[PDB]
DNA sequence: CTTGACCTTCCCCTTGCTGGAAGGTTTATAATGGGAGCTGTCACGGATGC
DNA sequence: GCATCCGTGAGTCGAGGGTAATAAAACCTTCCAGCAAGGGGAAGGTCAAG
RNA sequence: CUCGA
């Protein structure tokens, strides 16, 4: 159901998940033991002498069930819940050792190693190797992609400055910081960068002139002095301080 | 369920206070996807008292991050419940063990590059079995105002 | 010349003059209504200036003769 | 009722909760938060404040905490660690009498 | 426009710009929406409300083009003009700009020379100063105070006039005199002779001067008139609720207003003194409340308690104008998704989802639909697009192609973080981005987000085909390293591709080509390892542009012919012969590049893509938890050294070693026993043994899954596999101090439970510190990128014969940087020729390229003379040829590509990742420079000189090894003689500075008294002690006066010369001079008298300049050396030439080491004393090569460490930027001692000094200056005001008329014009010219 | 293309007031000096003041 | 001149939530609207014959 | 303020 990729475990050392990948597939193992014995609709006296023999593998495990004092329908609703898979508690520090997955991978008649032949899908070929192969616990994440995307062409042009808003409820477009403008400095492109500061955003004359030149078909770039630069030389001409153009 | 837990899945699924715990002990008198009906039994009991408690189960409702809320009962109709057991599971919750996720089968080998730089590729059995969709719930308000026109 | 501009580059001598002799040629075709010298198999008018830049049919030099004489010969 | 409205509603400490997990709710409450008022800031923490100290052994976690501009600030409350009646932080033991 | 200028404003101008005098303090109407008569919002003053209506309504509907109603005065205009047009208020007492008084410096007692202490108690109404005084008892300025002036009114009458507020510094500014201060202080300038005085009467007369060439005059500091914004700059606008939402300038306004009505009315009720002296104070609180707000004293609150926003706070900081509406803006035509790899693409594609290609390109959609009759209007054009109808999709394919569109991911670091891609289209809601490109993106696909930006114009579409596509950018501009290297799961493949098994299923087969390979491997008849002999056919090109075919048996892989049908043509077949890890392909790649062109790169690159990703999934490489394998001698390592561990215990328990031997102890036998487990485990994974084609026991490298991914590059080092089986080596507590026992459990056998809470100190430690990191590492790229912003190359050669020499780096060891790199890609100086020394073998100017440095790397040369950035002629910019090669593509440079940019982001962009004995090594040949020298006693050499260093020289000429060697050490062997690898060539010690006497003959124990000059110390084991001298602070205080001279002479008493000059020798006597041998003794040359004994932020601290603590200080000039005056805590020293001016002396603090004595010679530009130098010392003393030479071999020490490659050409570039501002030490063209530029003052030079005069004389002295410093100190002040201090940059702009000129690219960026680099530059020339 | 007859809406006007909005002026026992907010960054450069 | 005191800096781009508190009273004045049902007239727009 | 790269 999902093909993981492997060169993310030596950069980083997690390999908790391969071991949880393991004990994973023994305990599905356990389950489909458990479905086919109970498919074939056998016995009640059968479940009760796999299913013991299921519960105590361990050396000096805490716990300690015996199906003994569980009644012959009882026996019935635990392995009915136990068709999906037995599952199984591994403490944080106190765990499970790696000769206890290789005695619970013989239970359910699985490979010691862990990792099986897998056939290729498309070509039919088998591949050189074997492959790691068993069950991870997936989580989703709050983090979708409907809640992400955004597209913007014109609208809702801000008050004092006249450069579009920000905010994707707001319907604004991104923002060009000076990061970027240092990176289209950098490559000369003059052109992309006259364009994304005048006929883009700021200016008041300048988009409804480009907008009916590219309906009209014929793109063609009209400058115009931005309109946050004159609200700076009203701000700065407030402070007593003369400053104009020649 | 999750298949590999800690046994700590017990403990945080019921002091959350997202489930229905039983007060007092008894047999399940009558099971409904709203309200869960319980007798109590004898010795459990106060002298006053007419020896009923009534569940009220919240169904599909709004959250701060705008997912589901629901609980769905897990008893049947006429079996014994005893002390804080667990009622009715809640959003990620599965006979009283927090179940936040599926699990599936997993195979580490890189295929044709669609999985490159910690990407994932997904089965169409994923999709099509319901495992991963999940349910958001909206709300849109509209409000009139008065002008002065 | 869709690819990569290497064939454009070496015929005009730098970057930053084969775009602006390729952004004078292509507004003639959008506009002006001069047709193009290249068969165009379904292109927009950049990559056909593009096009004509890699083949010697169009330069700065060229450009300029090719105004001139049509600016005498509205003169006439 | 100006003042109680205040605090419950407009402190960096009453924050929005978390509510897409029965984890995500519980882990929320249990939160050791060390900014607000008569704290420190995320311009004015060096390195000492955001290690972890050899007496966090049982009552803050030390892989609990976010990882951005606040990374040691927000802490995280341990598992069975209890708050003293004045308001330290104690941790259970078990006695060893004669071996 | 072509200038802006910025001057101060009359109050004739700033009624020249009102329209109308706000007389009250009212905003609007309640009960209606209207603004009030001469409010702050009114319709008279700043125009109609609503377009083309009065207020009234008695007008409207555009026939009323200009009228003025006569009931509202409301002028019938648009609504457009409330945003320029301005009001004033007329203040009832003058007020003192902020600016100009509480800015550092003073700059209103700058002029008026008062301190601003004194101002303060004036402009508060605290005390009287005296405007003029006709008696002369009161002197100009002299401050009286509040009960003196009662004194003073009764003794004089009114013959002196004092008063006390702003109207008494403004008629004590209008009551001045420029013209009689400047030529007073022009007089008394060139009379005294001092130098702490001449920094600042300078500084007085630039400012006389500077007002006076302004046209300004100072009574314009004290404001008379105030300004008003317009009232669209600062609105109150209703919102949805009924809410209105103001800005707050109507709160500070509105204070100004109420507090000048009061005073209005205050005056005329003839109100007692304390009550006007308070309005008047209060008068001015609220106005500089309103020009800068938290200067004053507490700022001013509004009712939320926090501080009101300014006029001041709307221009600064990361909040103001400059930096976050002008430089940066929010743009339409955009886009944002999370990004998704996609492996089917080609190098120039990139995915775009269909919903989102519909949003950005709507108006061509539109443009499209009206042209082929599909839609009538636009109103049903947009009902087309509404429905998503059939024909839509079908038109958005024609729109789309030929169409490129921009793909920004931030943080855009360097230059290749932003690049055009031609877009597909695809379903679904995710931007798929082709895997090669990330690694110039640093992408990871876990999350990460992209933004969408189209080009509109017909220029622009054609710059991002020719300048940013994808396909162009396949060299770094750091270096001429690819970018398009393969990563992890592409190398894996390949590395898997070409290997090579024992068996292999049908090894030993001959084949026919290639072709006949692959049918083997895909039938299954022959495995993909094997060991083959195919016949290929490559083909070499070194004929002059034709390929030449040639056929051969080569004895080689499966996979290495399966491989074989992808490589182009010219290269040959010993690049897939190898096992090709990752290194392996990026120089594969690069061979390629340089050898066949652009256009079969791109197609190999993409055809390595395809071919990696299959043949990689055709294996299947999985780890599992066989795969990492524990030594099995791990148990009995651990238990060794817990054996050894117990021994040193025991011996700490009882009494035979200290504690900080046993924490020593412990370390050292645990780093051997973690080192002992790292080689097993390694020695154990790396090898297995296989059987041969008999019965054999051959051994191969290994096929582990885990050891494939370290081996071949592709993810992890070794250092990562050893925590996997060999142990955890050593973690460390937060203090810095290393635990003692460690970590011994790996992470297959898990860690324990105190064991993992050790191991959190240091990932917390590593994680708290990127979080830190990055900040000072985006501000250093800020810092860096707005000092080099207008370094533009402009000319193509200037002939200019100089430049720094090139020499590979030589310490310590090996080689760290050899010549074939370090000289690659700059043109020549001078003519450099071979070792037989005629024979020219690379003319003067050309570009060293492949071809030709390989050439030199055949011969022995070692030093070739290169052109530089920093010593260019040119004025505004550098040549193409004094630069060097375009790092990106290849060539010379061209005429119009911003450097300073490129070179600014490549130093800036991997700051985040960045955090005795002589023994020869080898056998060769020893050279030696600047040594004297003499034999020893027994035979060998004694140095007698500080500046020698021992050169290895090897067979053939080029310096292998590089030793230094101090003063007094006594060598092994002479000048030149043969080595063996290992030997030891001198042998001095390490603790003591001895003061060896070179002189052969007896010795005197001369001019010491004991108990007054000197001291005495008898050994008290041996007893061969003599006459010894106590330290500076412990001997005695009564003849530090009397100089103990031990003056060497012979048995008769006669002076012994110095060798070699007629003086005679004597051996002086510092602190703890203690000598050993006896008095009378008859030495040799080779005698010892005396033996006296003893990352990140590195690069910002280079870069700043600063001056270390404790600077190793230098000569100033040659001569020679006596101490002169005594220790008032600090003894002087002078420095008398023997050729030269005697009286230069200095001031030496801190007695520790004195590399020089009292008898020593010197040079300029040495060592006196120890320790490391002052970037500006070595600019003052030693040349301007020496400081551009230091830098690039210091911060080339810190990225090399690291291991990060930055070619060294992009240091000199802010090295030049930085040694720009030149100050002149002589006149004859402008002034004597102020700060000019070395671009003007080299342009008068080349105008004066020629033909109009003689020489004149400007000459000049070069400055170094810090990259916060030489920015704030360039022409055009509005690329200075956007980076820091706005006000300080903004005030001494506006005093002394300063003129932009819009020279740099960072100006034209505000205006909203095209930059003069680039496609812009060809454009600036028909604007430059035509002027 | 021409004349008088009809339409439209809109502004002003008829009494006997009444309701409301916006502005100005006094009032006499005796009251006589504020209070809110800050402390858990570090590193410079450079005024400044004996 | 030199210890000490004060000013100015401290990464980028996206989500979501938000958008508050409380403080005299009697007297006088002028000006404007409205209301019980229309009447009157003025500046524009149509109609039906001639 | 909390979260994501
Ligand atoms: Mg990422
Ligand atoms: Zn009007
Ligand atoms: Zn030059």
């Amino acid at each position: 159901d999902i093909v993981l990729n492997p060169l993310g475990v030596p950069s980083r050392m997690n390999i908790g998940q391969i071991l949880e990948t393991h004990l994973g597939m023994a305990a599905k193992g356990i389950g489909d033991k458990i479905n086919a014995m109970l498919k074939q609709q056998q016995e009640v006296a059968k479940l009760r002498e796999f299913i013991q023999r299921a519960y105590d593998l361990g050396a000096d495990v805490r716990q300690k069930v015996d199906l003994s004092t569980f009644s012959d329908e009882e026996v019935m609703r635990l392995a009915e819940n136990l068709r999906k898979g037995m599952p199984i508690a591994t403490p944080v520090f106190d765990g499970a050792k790696e000769a206890e997955i290789k005695e619970l991978l013989k239970l359910g008649d699985l490979p010691t190693s862990g990792q099986i032949r897998l056939y290729d899908g498309r070509t039919g070929e088998q591949f050189e190797r074997p492959v790691t192969v068993g069950y991870m616990y997936m989580l989703k994440l709050n983090h979708l992609v409907d809640d992400k995307m955004h597209a913007r062409s014109t609208g809702s042009y801000s008050l004092v400055t006249q450069q579009p808003l920000g905010g994707k409820a707001q319907f604004g477009g991104q923002r060009f910081g000076e990061m970027e403008v240092w990176a289209l400095e950098a490559y000369g492109a003059a052109y992309t960068l006259q364009e994304m500061l005048t006929v883009k955003s700021d200016d008041v004359n300048g988009r409804t002139k480009m907008y009916k030149n590219i309906v009209d078909g014929n793109h063609q770039m009209e400058p115009g002095m931005p309109e946050s630069f004159n609200v700076l030389l009203k701000e700065i001409r407030s402070l007593g301080i003369n400053i104009e153009l020649e | 369920k999750p298949l590999v837990g800690t046994g700590m899945e017990r403990a945080v699924a019921v002091d959350s206070g997202v489930t229905a715990v039983a007060k007092r002990g008894g047999v399940v008198q009558y099971v409904d996807a709203s309200r869960i009906v319980i007798k109590v039994n004898e010795d459990e009991m106060y002298p006053g008292e007419a020896g009923i408690d009534i569940y009220n189960l919240t169904k599909y409702t709004r959250s701060n991050q705008n997912t589901c809320i629901n609980q769905m009962p897990c008893v049947s109709l006429g079996e014994p419940v005893e002390r804080g057991d667990v009622l009715a599971d809640g959003p990620s919750t599965d006979l009283g063990e927090l179940a936040l996720g599926q699990n599936m089968r997993v195979a580490f080998m890189p295929w044709n590059g669609y999985n490159f730089e910690d990407s994932i590729l997904v089965s169409e059995r994923v999709v099509q079995e319901d495992r991963f969709t999940t349910i958001h719930i909206q709300e849109l308000a509209c409000v009139s105002r008065d002008t002065k026109l | 010349a869709r690819v990569t501009v290497q064939d454009a580059v070496e015929k005009i001598g730098n970057r930053f003059d084969l775009v602006l002799v390729a952004a004078r040629r292509a507004r003639q075709m959008q506009v002006g209504g001069k047709d193009p010298l290249v068969p165009e198999e379904n292109d927009k008018t950049t990559v056909i200036a593009l096009r004509e830049i890699e083949e010697g049919l169009i330069n700065n030099q060229i450009l300029d003769v090719r105004e001139r004489q049509e600016q005498q010969e509205q003169e006439a | 009722s100006a003042a109680v409205k205040e605090f419950f509603g407009s402190s960096q400490l009453s924050q929005f909760m978390d509510q897409n997990n029965p984890l995500s709710e519980i882990t929320h409450k249990r939160r050791i938060s060390a900014l607000g008022p008569g704290g420190l800031t995320r311009e004015r923490a060096g390195f000492e404040v955001r290690d972890v100290h050899p007496t966090h052994y049982g009552r803050v976690c030390p892989i609990e905490t976010p990882e951005g501009p606040n990374i040691g600030l927000i802490n995280s409350l341990s598992v069975y660690a209890q708050t003293n009646e004045y308001g330290f932080l104690e941790t259970p033991y078990r006695k060893v009498t004669d071996g | 426009f072509d200038a802006i200028k910025i001057a101060l404003a009359s109050p004739d101008m700033i009624r020249s710009w009102s329209f109308g005098e706000v007389k009250k303090p009212e905003t609007i109407n309640y009960r209606t929406f209207k603004p009030e008569r001469d409010g702050l919002f009114c319709a008279r003053i700043f125009g109609p409300v609503k377009d083309y209506e009065c207020l009234c309504g008695k007008y409207k509907r555009l026939k009323h083009r200009g009228v003025i109603c006569e009931k509202c005065g409301v002028e019938v205009t648009q609504t457009k003009v409330r945003r320029e047009r301005m009001g004033h208020i007329e203040l009832a007492s003058p007020t003192a700009h902020i600016w100009f008084l509480k800015s550092l410096p003073s700059r209103i007692g700058l002029l008026l020379d008062m301190p601003l202490r004194d101002i303060e108690r004036v402009l508060y109404f605290e005390s009287y100063v005296v405007i003029e005084g006709g008696m002369t008892n009161l002197e100009r300025q002299q401050i009286l105070t509040e009960e003196q002036y009662l004194d003073a009114l009764e003794e004089f009458g009114d013959e002196f006039d004092a008063k006390m507020g702003a109207e008494a510094i403004q008629a004590l500014l209008k009551s001045m005199d420029l013209e009689q201060e400047c030529e007073q202080l022009r007089e008394e300038l060139n009379e005294t002779n001092s130098e702490t005085k001449r920094k600042k009467l300078t500084k007085r007369i630039k400012l006389l001067e500077a007002f006076v060439q302004s046209g300004n005059k100072p009574e314009w500091m004290i404001l008379t008139v105030l300004p008003v914004l317009p009232p669209d700059l600062r609105p109150l606008v209703p919102l949805d609720g009924g809410r209105f939402a103001t800005s707050d300038l109507n709160d500070l306004y509105r204070r100004v207003i109420n507090r000048n009505n009061r005073l209005k009315r205050l005056l005329d009720l003839a109100a007692p003194d304390i009550i006007v002296r308070n309005e008047k104070r209060m008068l001015q609180e609220a106005v500089d409340a309103l020009l800068d707000n938290g200067r004053r004293g507490r700022a001013i609150t509004g009712s939320n308690k926090r501080p009101l926003k300014s006029l001041a706070d709307m221009i600064k900081g990361k909040q103001g104008r400059f930096r976050q509406n002008l430089l940066g803006k929010r743009v339409d035509y955009s886009g944002r998704s999370v990004i998704t790899v996609g492996p089917y693409l080609r190098l120039h594609q990139c995915g775009l989802p269909k919903k989102m290609a519909l949003e950005l390109f709507k108006p061509f959609i539109y443009g499209k639909l009206e042209l082929r009759g599909l839609a009538t209007t636009i109103k049903a054009a947009k009902k087309m697009v509404e429905r998503e109808e059939a024909v839509v999709w079908d038109i958005l394919d024609e729109v789309i192609r030929e169409h490129p569109v921009l793909l920004n991911r931030a943080p855009t670091l360097h230059r290749l973080g932003i690049q055009a891609f031609e877009p597909v289209l695809i379903e679904g809601k995710a931007i798929q981005l082709h895997p090669l490109v990330c690694a110039a993106y640093n992408a990871d696909f876990d999350g990460d987000q992209m933004a969408v930006h189209v080009p509109l114009t017909l220029e622009a579409q054609l710059e991002a085909r020719a300048l940013m596509m994808s396909t162009n950018n396949i060299l770094s501009p750091a270096n001429g390293e690819p970018i398009i290297v393969p990563s992890q799961d592409v190398v894996l493949g390949l590395y898997y591709m070409t290997r090579d098994c024992v068996n292999a299923k049908g090894e030993g087969m001959v084949l026919t080509g290639p072709k006949e390979a692959e049918r083997l491997y895909r039938s299954g008849l022959a495995s993909l390892h094997a060991r083959v002999k195919v016949r290929i056919t490559e083909y070499e090109k070194d004929a002059n542009g034709e390929l030449v075919a040639k056929t051969s048996l080569k004895d080689t892989t499966v996979g290495r012919a399966i491989l074989w049908m992808i490589v182009p043509k010219g290269l040959p077949y010993s690049i897939v012969n190898q096992a090709l890890g990752k290194k392996a392909i990026s120089k594969m790649l690069n061979t390629c590049y340089r050898i066949l062109g652009l256009k079969p790169t791109v197609i190999f690159a993409d055809q390595i893509m395809y071919t990696g990703f299959a043949y990689a999934a055709r294996s299947g490489a999985s780890v599992g938890i066989d795969d990492m394998v524990i030594p099995e001698k791990k148990h009995e390592i651990i238990s060794e050294a817990e054996a050894e561990v117990a021994e040193i215990q025991e011996q700490f328990q009882s009494g035979l070693v200290t504690a900080g031997e046993r924490y020593n102890k412990v370390i050292d036998i645990w780093a051997a026993a973690n080192d002992r487990v790292s080689k097993a485990m390694m020695d154990n994974l790396q090898t297995e043994t296989v059987i041969n084609r008999d019965g054999q026991e051959e051994k191969q490298v290994s096929f582990n899954s885990i050891y494939m991914m370290a081996d071949s590059g592709a993810r992890g080092s070794a250092a990562q596999i050893r925590q996997l089986a060999g142990m955890r080596g050593l973690m460390a507590k937060p203090d810095g101090s290393i635990i003692e026992t460690p970590i011994t459990a790996n992470f297959r056998e898990g860690l324990n439970v105190l064991q993992y809470f050790i191991s959190t100190h240091g990932a917390r430690k590593g994680l708290a510190d990127t979080a830190l990191k990055t900040a000072n590492s985006g501000y250093l790229t800020r810092r860096l990128v707005d000092v080099a912003q207008d370094l533009v190359v402009t000319e193509d050669d200037c002939g200019t014969h100089e430049g720094i020499m090139m020499t590979p780096v030589i310490e310590g060891g090996d080689v760290k940087e050899p010549l074939r790199d370090r000289v690659l890609g700059r043109v020549t100086a001078e003519d450099v020729l071979k070792p037989g020394t005629a024979d020219i073998l690379v003319p003067r100017n050309t570009l060293l390229h492949e071809q030709w440095c390989d050439l030199l790397e055949e011969n022995s040369v070692d030093a070739v003379k290169v052109r530089s950035v920093v010593s260019c002629d040119t004025d505004f910019g550098v040549c193409a040829h004094c630069y060097g090669r375009d790092l990106a593509r290849g060539h010379i440079i061209n005429k119009g590509e911003a450097i300073g940019v490129i070179a600014a982001q490549s130093i800036g962009e991997p700051g985040t990742q960045l955090t005795s004995s002589i023994q020869v090594k080898n056998k060769g040949s020893i050279k030696l420079s600047n040594v004297k020298s003499v034999v020893n006693s027994s035979g060998k050499l004694v140095i007698t000189s500080r500046n020698t260093e021992l050169k290895l020289i090897d067979e053939f000429g080029r310096t292998k090894e590089s030793y230094k060697v101090p003063y007094g050490a006594v060598l092994a062997k002479g000048d030149g003689e043969q080595v063996a690898g290992g030997e030891t060539v001198a042998n001095w010690d390490p603790h003591t500075m001895p003061v060896i006497t070179e002189v052969s003959g007896f010795v005197r124990f001369t001019d010491m008294i004991d108990g007054q000059t000197i001291t005495r110390q008898t050994d008290e084991l041996t007893g061969l002690s003599s006459l010894v001298v106590l330290d500076s602070a412990e001997r005695t205080a009564g003849g530090k006066d009397l100089r103990p001279a031990l003056k060497i002479v012979d048995a008769q008493g006669n002076d012994v010369l110095i060798p070699g000059t007629d003086m005679p020798a004597q051996y002086f006597l510092p602190g703890k001079a203690i000598v050993q041998l006896e008095d009378g003794v008859q030495i040799s040359s080779g005698d010892t008298l005396a033996r006296i004994p003893q990352g990140l932020p590195r690069v910002a601290d280079l870069f700043e300049a600063r001056r270390p603590k404790e600077p190793a200080i230098l000569a100033e000039i040659s001569g020679i050396v006596s101490f002169g005056k005594e220790t008032k805590g600090k003894r002087r020293l002078v420095i008398t030439p023997v050729d030269g001016s005697d009286p230069y002396e200095e001031m030496i603090p801190k007695w520790r080491q004195l590399n020089v004595f009292e008898g020593e010679r010197v040079e300029r530009g040495d060592v006196i004393s120890d320790g490391p130098e002052a970037p500006h010392d070595i600019l003052r003393l030693r040349g301007v090569h020496a400081v551009t030479r230091y830098i690039v071999n210091e911060v080339q020490d810190v990225y090399r460490l690291q291991g990060v490659k930055i070619n060294d050409k992009h240091i000199e570039v802010i090295v030049r930027q930085m040694l720009r501002k030149a100050t002149i030490v002589n006149a004859g063209s402008s002034d004597f001692l102020e700060g000019e530029q070395v671009e003007y003052s080299r342009v008068k030079i080349a105008n004066r000094e020629l033909e109009a005069n003689g020489k004149v004389g400007a000459t000049y002295s070069r400055d170094l200056l810090g990259i916060t410093k030489a920015s704030l100190a360039t022409e055009s002040f509005i690329s200075a005001a956007s980076f820091q201090e706005t006000t300080r940059v903004l005030t001494e702009a506006a005093v002394a008329g300063k003129r932009d000129e819009l020279r740099g690219l960072k100006e034209n960026v505000i205006v909203g014009r095209l930059i003069p680099a680039g496609t812009g530059y060809a454009y600036h020339q028909d604007r430059m010219r035509r002027r």
